[PDB]
């Protein structure tokens, strides 16, 4: 164990004198693995060592194609952390191919894509022969991972190398764009929709639309932007009857949740019978039911269950929110 | 119900976790 600690914490280091100390002595292997089954090879690559990794390839012979428990190779480690040095020896003296997937089917394009390393995509997409269009286990796409990202000068990048994906879904159904607005990125998804024709209209597989994700994930500026340039209603419901509204409060988006007040949203009923003040009380969100109730939510509508929104912050212990909401029906 | 709606994920939380675990 004390071998192990030393190599790895050596090849993070660029200690190469000890890896030398180590390999003299019999201590560096295949299996000398951490508990993720990473090798010291990985460990260098995700620090960007390529000294101690091209010694730990080329004189100590451990694999560079060698794979962690999840399948990432130290390419993958390389492109992940956007260390383009190690990355690209690794593709063209260490052998490693530029479509090599880890479990999940990513390849080092999906990963430079995903932590967001635009200088390792462009290198990749217009050196490396990476292919743009390869679809992971989840149907996700190189542009999917650049979107969530908010990396703008990638997803230009790939965008202009395979334009086909602006408005492709993985297999739940999201779009770049509804990742991008489920993430927050507001200049990413003005570029979507504004020069990329991204359709703002394509959900994912249970009904929400972009402007769900966004008032879900609390993201105001995204929400604000697409209902008043980019022709979104905030009245679309999901497959449960949902709106922004009860998205919003159920994860106590306050700001969101005003926004949406001020301009006119209604306050509705899902299919289940719950309106947004019912979310917001379920989940102990206080200052949401403060705002839904001055704003004039039904205090007394019940649900499907007939329980009101009080009756529901009781059940669940938000004795806050239920003394609130019952002081205020009173008035 | 819906607070416990988790946002869509491009990759499984194990992998999340590696990749996450590289800094």
């Amino acid at each position: 164990a004390m071998a192990l600690e030393q190599a790895l914490q050596a090849a993070r280091r660029g200690d190469l004198d000890v890896l030398r100390s180590l390999h003299a002595a019999g201590l560096l292997g295949p299996s000398l693995r951490d508990s993720l089954d990473a090798l010291p090879v990985h460990h260098a690559a995700r620090s960007g060592k390529l000294h101690c990794l091209r010694y730990l390839v080329e004189e100590v012979a451990l694999p560079a194609v060698s794979r962690a428990r999840n399948g990432a190779t130290p390419a993958h480690d390389a492109a992940a952390t956007g260390y383009l040095s190690c990355l690209q020896w690794l593709l063209t003296q260490g052998g490693c191919r530029v479509q090599e997937k880890d479990n999940s089917g990513a390849t080092v394009l999906h990963l430079a894509a995903r932590f967001g390393h635009p200088d390792v995509v462009k290198w990749l997409l217009y050196q490396g022969g990476a292919n743009s269009a390869i679809t992971t286990d989840t149907g996700a796409l190189p542009i999917h991972y650049a979107a969530a990202k908010g990396d703008l000068p990638s997803l230009k990048l790939l965008v202009g190398h395979y334009p086909e994906g602006v408005n492709a879904q993985t297999n739940n159904g999201a779009t770049p764009l509804y990742l991008a607005c489920q993430e927050g990125h507001l200049e990413v998804t003005k570029y979507l929709v504004q020069e990329c024709s991204a359709d703002p209209h394509l959900r994912a597989q249970d009904g929400m639309t972009p402007l769900h994700a966004a008032a879900q994930m609390g993201h105001n500026p995204v929400l604000v932007w697409l209902v008043s340039f980019a022709d979104v209603s905030f009245s679309e419901q999901d497959h449960d009857g949902a709106t922004a509204m009860h998205f919003a409060a159920s994860r106590g988006h306050t700001k969101v949740l005003s926004w949406l007040l001020l301009h006119g949203a209604e306050i509705s009923q899902d299919l289940w019978g719950g309106t947004p003040l019912h979310d917001a009380a379920e989940n102990g969100e206080l200052e949401c039911c403060q705002i839904l109730a001055v704003n004039g939510a039904g205090l007394d509508v019940r649900d499907h269950d007939g329980y009101t929104a009080a009756d529901l912050a009781e059940f669940n212990g938000h004795t806050h929110c239920s003394r609130y909401l019952r002081t205020v029906q009173t008035l | 119900r819906r607070r416990c709606q988790q946002p869509k994920m491009l990759s499984s939380p194990e992998d999340t976790m590696y990749y996450n675990q590289l800094n």
